[PDB]
């Protein structure tokens, strides 16, 4: 009976770990995806100046 | 399209002129007759074309015409039950035209071109089609022989043949480009065939002997050698693995070794029986012999045309095992075609890039997901003869960094005939630990317990054997004589394979473990029936030990009612003493 | 920045190829070679005259010809664009990208080929590491800041204990005063002609511990040409002495296969005939693996650091084929792996008699790891010695013939390697291993321990 | 999920800098409708002939074949036209084997790695 | 030795050895072909029904087994005593002495097939049947006279 509570504990603590894992692997993942649209709210925000900075080291 | 003249005949390498643009590694055809050769060294205005053939009789201002192409095999549905030598052309064909001698540049297809498939497509028109998708097949012999879109081929599919039968060179699936494929397509042998990723091996490659998949397994995608002198097998081993392995397909090279095995090759496997499908085992064996008298250049590229043709069956999504027989030979090889060249040689008269070619050949093994995206994987176990046996060599030891298995052939214990002649202090293998999963699943529960049970028994043994030659073997305390004799009893039973007994020359698994258990039990009940007291001289003439030791002897099918009774009779057996 | 391109290649063979009528090429410098089909390879110039150049070439050499193949000069002098935000990524041999992420935009740019650090500049490489293994944290001590390679044969597991050892290496400062603030280690893991069976090891292995979140790691797999690993130790720590240096890391290099990279070597220094040492390798090849290997160590003034451990495969197991022979001429310590432990399953197969470590006294010692530990270490190393020179009168004379305190010699030694060397994957701390130490030790005879003060053997023996 | 988030910020990060080189690219090529260009194609053939002493002759797109021209026979070098070379001109050196050439398309791609790091940094 | 070049290079082309010895040669037997290092690594199509005998690649077998069995019995014979061995190893010895005082030495006689078989059989009558294991038990009652 110790071995069967021993596999119970096993089985729910499986469950634990597991839910544990999903819920913040799939935050992390959504806390990336707002972190790519921060940078590309900064990208269109500066771009004229960068590409004006490169087009006039780049020309002779 | 380069064309220029001989300058120089140097022995086997020609060295032609006029020849500004025509790029490295390209075959061009030299002589008047059209032998093939091959440029390394531009220099100037000038190649360096090593011909694969012999040389005698070539002047001075005969035309040499590059093809602008590097070295190319034909892959397509036709090669299996088939002899190619070392430049893919069909042997049988050879000796169909010219005679029974290998006469100098006779020109023949890999690929029967008059050869009529059943072709049963897998498209339609607008599908999409990239590197290595199917398209259709074709049933060659006992196979669902797929045929796949060059690994550089992208696009879309105009129009498609319907399903009839067709010839190799017809073709049947055009792009909306103007691209045409047919049934076959040329590769480049020193470029690998892409795959999408490698998954690493977690499946054994059953050799069906009793030690090489005990003792010294080796997974599905894995590299293994056999390193032995000369006299110790090394030959019955190969074909013992060319028969009876699980490789769904079996290259087998053959580059500078004698011919009477590939002759006993080509006569005795039209009537064996795969232990998978039925049908001849020749059926599925694709055989490449550069015999050691045919000329010394081509054994160079017999290995790659090997190692290409693995991988295309690979691409289909089979098991490949392909055989490479005497490496060594190809060194040796590379030794006369560099030395020609006029370098600087190192380590015994090899070039120093001796490892960097034989490393990009060992590595083009391993288990792979296809482009496809259907699985499949090429082992290779490599032949080498290293010279004085002497293991010290150059090639042995560039061989042993990059190889998983090795396998040590010893010569003195195949002078007393031991056969197989594996030594297990020196041969080694490190896929064990990957295999366990597997084994215990598919074989047992203990069973590499049970391995290691018998490795720890041969090691006390071999241990212990400095003794025994030193003082009296009967001057032993005979617990400790015990391990003596189940050591004797496992080389000479359990690693006592026959190759030419019609039952013995094969054994799966679960004969490999039965034999394990009897050894085991006899020992456990005869150590603790000494720990009694009894007479290890009376221990020994019990009948129970001659039904172990022909154990190996009795079929697959009839053994485990032969086993479950030997089991009962070794408890019956140490009651009564 | 324009592009100069000549032509006239007059020979190409092997791994050379020449271009006459180029002088404006720096020695040293990298080109790009463009062959008919559109295909940029790379190379590197090694010898200029007013007439000719040449060129050796990182890539294969087929598909070359005369009439095509435009050389391109690039970089004067080989550079590395280094960057900070460099912690997560795969490089091959060159240093692209091969994980699909976008280059990196280089903070710097730094010569490839490395500077000599200044002997004053230097700092005396202090502080303790222990990394769980006994036998190296015990007798052959690894400091902070050292070179010292692990000499292996064919099949030894050599890459587990460097694995293991980069998972579990820390830095203890309870038995030194710093204060914990702890920084673990960055890893460079360069490679030279790893199969994929080695690969997948170490990359499975990283991804377990969560350890490619701070290393950098430059594969040239053995398929790949065998010329850019000459490239590739220098690029790994070209990255090491950035990250060391500049932004005060604790950087662990892991140098894989150092015998790959002398046969890399050995081609190329026999393409140009070049007069060798022994067996073929060539004169000048001590002064590179010197310029590989005294790229680590420590810096005064500075927090960074770098620890190398490389690999070498012995070829016939020996230490006398001339690369562990000037491996260990230069690098200080090393750890040989032996064949005949390892066929008894004992795991780390070490021998301690032919491996040691010339930083333990620095480190090792009172107020910085236990005031026992090099007197510990002293005895260890005696008492086993003497342990296998009477295996080796046991085997002629039997086992019946010694007499005492030569059988507790004999079974200190098998009682020591089965239970001091032999460990799972488990991590021993410094006093566990000391502890078993004073264990194996009280098997011999309290008159026997000479080379321990009485203090010592007074208070832990037994 | 770190690892997650970091390869999310390189690979925005790239995606914005290769935004940004194209459209410098695009820029580039409408550079040559707009009549400054041939006022500037001087001056790269300019310094192309003195770092290359000796220079034999320029090959150029014919947009300013008809227009160097006059622009370069005080240069004393031959002019030729073999097109596909917008942006640029390039000059063949002594008797073949050596040519130096100097175009926009070449200059932004070898500049392309210092101009990277400064504008990444005038950018964020 | 065999690690020189010629043999060994001969080794790898060829179908087996045949190996003199120096040792037989000391004692007076002619030809001193020892059968230990030697063999054919062909003969399994050359030997047996019609081609021979029928018995024919058995009994080469168990003269190979008996006679490694008898001169391993007297190398060992050489460390101990020569009485401290027991019923068998004496019809050992015996078979590898009359062995190599009749089998092999025979000088220049032109034995044919038939007399070198009867001359293997009369060797192998000198052990107990039981002692006689590769040879399937019906040449036993046929030969073994
Ligand atoms: N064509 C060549 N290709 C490759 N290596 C060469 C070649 N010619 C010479 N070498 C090597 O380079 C060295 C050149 O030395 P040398 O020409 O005398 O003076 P320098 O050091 O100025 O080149 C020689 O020792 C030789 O080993």
């Amino acid at each position: 009976e110790a071995e069967a509570k021993a596999k119970a504990l096993e089985a729910q603590y499986r469950e634990r770990e597991r839910a544990e894992t999903e819920a913040l692997l799939a935050r992390y993942r959504e806390r990336a995806e707002a972190e790519a649209k921060a940078v590309r709210e900064k990208a269109m925000a500066r771009l004229d100046e960068a590409v004006a900075l490169v087009l006039k080291e780049v020309l002779p | 399209m380069i064309q220029g003249v001989i300058q120089k005949i140097a022995g086997p390498a020609v060295i032609a002129k006029g020849m500004l643009g025509a790029r490295m590694y390209d075959i061009c055809k030299v002589g008047e007759e059209g032998l093939v050769g091959e440029i390394i060294r531009l220099d100037g205005d000038t190649a360096f074309v090593q011909v694969y053939e012999d040389t005698s009789g070539l002047k001075v201002g005969e035309p040499v015409v590059s093809t602008g192409l590097p070295l190319a095999v034909e892959l397509g549905p036709g090669m299996l039950n088939g002899i190619y030598d070392g430049i893919q052309r069909p042997l049988e064909r050879i000796r169909e035209k010219t005679g029974i001698y290998i006469t100098r540049g006779v020109v023949v297809h890999a690929l029967d071109r008059e050869k009529k498939w059943a072709w049963t497509p897998m498209v339609k028109p607008g599908d999409e089609v990239r590197g290595g998708m199917v398209l259709g097949t074709v049933p060659e012999f006992g196979f669902t022989h797929k045929i796949l879109v060059p690994p550089d081929v992208r696009g879309r599919v105009k129009e498609v043949k319907p399903a009839g039968e067709y010839t190799v060179e017809e073709p049947v699936v055009v792009l909306e480009d103007g691209t045409e494929l047919k049934m076959y397509h040329t590769w480049p042998v020193r470029r690998a065939r892409p795959v999408q990723r490698k998954l690493d091996p977690n499946t054994p490659f059953l050799t069906g002997m009793r030690i090489l998949d005990v003792l010294f397994p080796v997974a599905m995608g894995g590299t293994a050698a056999i390193p032995g002198p000369f006299g110790s097998g090394k030959t019955v081993t190969q074909q013992s693995l060319a028969k009876w392995s699980n490789a769904d397909v079996v290259v087998y090279v053959g580059c500078g070794e004698r011919g009477n095995e590939m002759t006993d090759v080509l006569v005795e496997f039209p009537e064996l029986t795969d232990p998978k499908t039925g049908g001849p085992l020749m059926h599925r064996t694709v055989l490449i012999a550069n015999t050691s008298n045919m000329p010394v250049a081509a054994r160079e590229a017999s290995i790659y045309v090997g190692v290409t043709i693995a991988e295309y069956f690979r691409d289909q999504g089979f098991s490949v095992a392909l055989m490479a027989d005497s490496t060594s030979r190809w060194a040796e090889a590379l030794r006369e075609i560099s030395s020609r060249l006029e370098e600087m040689p190192a380590e015994e008269g090899y070039p120093p890039y001796l490892a960097a070619r034989l490393a990009a050949f060992y590595e083009r093994a391993g288990k792979v997901i296809t482009l496809g995206g259907e699985e499949g994987a090429v082992t290779i176990v490599g032949a080498v003869s290293p010279p004085g046996g002497d293991m010290s060599e150059p090639v042995t030891q560039s061989t042993l960094r990059i190889v998983g298995a090795f396998w040590r052939l010893d010569a003195s214990l195949a002078f007393r005939r031991h056969f197989p002649a594996i030594n297990w202090n020196g041969s080694y293998s490190l896929f064990t630990s990957a295999l366990d999963p597997w084994y215990r699943e598919n074989v047992a529960e203990d069973y590499p317990e049970l391995r290691d049970a018998i490795s720890e028994l041969l090691q006390r043994e071999a241990g212990l054997q400095e003794i025994v030659q030193l003082v009296g073997p009967d001057a032993l305390q005979d617990a400790e004589r015990l391990v003596i004799e189940v050591g004797r009893i496992i080389r000479e039973d359990f690693l006592q394979q026959n190759a030419y007994h019609e039952v013995d020359a094969y054994c799966s698994m679960k004969k490999a473990y039965g034999i394990m258990k009897m050894i085991l039990a006899f020992y456990k009940e005869a150590e603790a029936a000494i720990k009694r007291g009894v007479s290890i001289d009376e221990i020994l003439q019990l009948p129970v030990l001659e039904r172990i030791g022909r154990a190996r002897y009795v079929s697959e099918e009839e053994f485990p009612a032969y086993f479950e009774e030997a089991m009962k009779e070794i408890q019956g057996a140490f009651k009564a003493l | 920045l324009l592009k100069k391109e000549y032509t006239g290649i007059t020979y190409i063979s092997g791994p050379l190829l020449f271009v006459e009528n180029a002088k404006d090429l720096a020695y040293g410098a990298i080109v790009d070679i463009k062959d008919g089909t559109g295909r940029v390879r790379g190379g590197q110039v090694i010898e200029v005259s007013e007439e000719y150049a040449v060129i050796q070439v990182f890539e294969e050499t087929t598909g070359l010809d005369l009439a095509t193949t435009s050389v391109s000069l690039v970089e004067d002098v080989a550079r590395l664009g280094v960057s900070k935000e460099m912690l997560g990524r795969r490089f091959n041999g060159i240093g692209k990208p091969i994980d699909g992420l976008p280059p990196i935009t280089p903070e710097k740019r730094l010569p490839i080929t490395g500077l000599p650090l200044n002997p004053v500049a230097r700092r005396k490489p202090e502080q303790f590491i222990q990394t769980g293994i006994s036998t190296i944290d015990v007798m052959n001590t690894l400091v902070r800041g050292q070179k010292l390679p692990i000499f292996s044969g064919s099949g030894l597991p050599a890459n587990e204990i460097a694995a293991q050892i980069a998972r579990q290496a820390t830095v203890r400062p309870d038995l030194s005063g710093e204060g914990e603030k702890e920084e673990p280690f960055a890893v460079v893991f360069a490679a030279m002609g790893i199969t994929q069976r080695e690969l997948s090891y170490f990359i499975q292995e990283f991804e377990r511990t969560g350890a490619l979140s701070r290393s950098v790691l430059f594969l040239n797999k053995a398929d790949d040409p065998t010329i850019e690993r000459i490239l590739t130790p220098r690029m790994a720590l070209t990255v090491a002495e950035y990250l060391a240096f500049e932004h005060d890391y604790h950087v662990l290099v892991i140098l894989t296969d150092m015998t790959n990279y002398c046969e890399a070597l050995r081609e190329i220094g026999a393409a140009r005939e070049e007069i060798p040492g022994r067996r073929g390798y060539p004169g000048y090849m001590y002064t590179d693996l010197a310029t590989i290997y005294e790229r680590a160590g420590v810096v005064e003034g500075k927090k960074g650091s770098v620890t190398q451990i490389p690999i070498l495969s012995m070829p016939d197991d020996d230490r006398t084929h001339p690369i562990p022979d000037l491996t260990g001429y230069i690098t200080e310590g090393q750890i040989q792996l032996s064949r005949e432990l390892h066929r008894k399953g004992i795991y780390p197969p070490i021998d301690p008699l032919p491996s040691l470590s010339r930083l333990m006294n620095n480190g090792v010692g009172k107020g910085k790891t236990r005031e026992d530990h090099k007197q510990v270490s002293d005895q260890l190393y005696s008492a086993y010695a003497n342990g296998v020179d009477i295996r080796k009168l046991v085997a002629i004379i039997g086992e019946d013939a010694l007499t005492e305190n030569d059988r507790r010699y004999l079974q200190f030694a098998d009682a020591f390697e089965r239970f001091f060397i032999n460990q799972g994957q488990q991590n021993r701390s410094i006093e566990e291993s000391l502890q078993i130490a004073w264990a194996l030790l009280s098997m011999l005879p309290q008159g026997e321990l000479k080379r321990i003060s009485k203090d010592h053997i007074g208070k832990y023996y037994g | 999920g770190e690892l997650l988030v970091a390869t999310a910020r390189t690979q925005a990060r790239g995606e914005v800098l290769e935004e940004v080189r194209r459209r410098v690219r695009e820029a580039l090529e409408a550079l040559p409708q707009k009549p400054e260009w041939p006022e500037v194609v001087r001056k790269l053939a300019l310094e192309a002939l003195e770092a290359l002493p000796g220079a034999k002759a320029l090959v150029a797109n014919p947009e300013d074949l008809p227009h160097l021209e006059a622009l370069a026979r005080e240069r004393g070098v031959e002019l030729q036209a073999e097109p596909a070379l917008r942006l640029g001109v390039r000059a063949v050196g002594a008797e073949g084997k050596t040519q130096v050439e100097n175009s926009l398309l070449a200059r932004l791609d070898r500049a392309w790695d210092a101009l990277s790091s400064k504008v990444a940094q005038a950018l964020w």
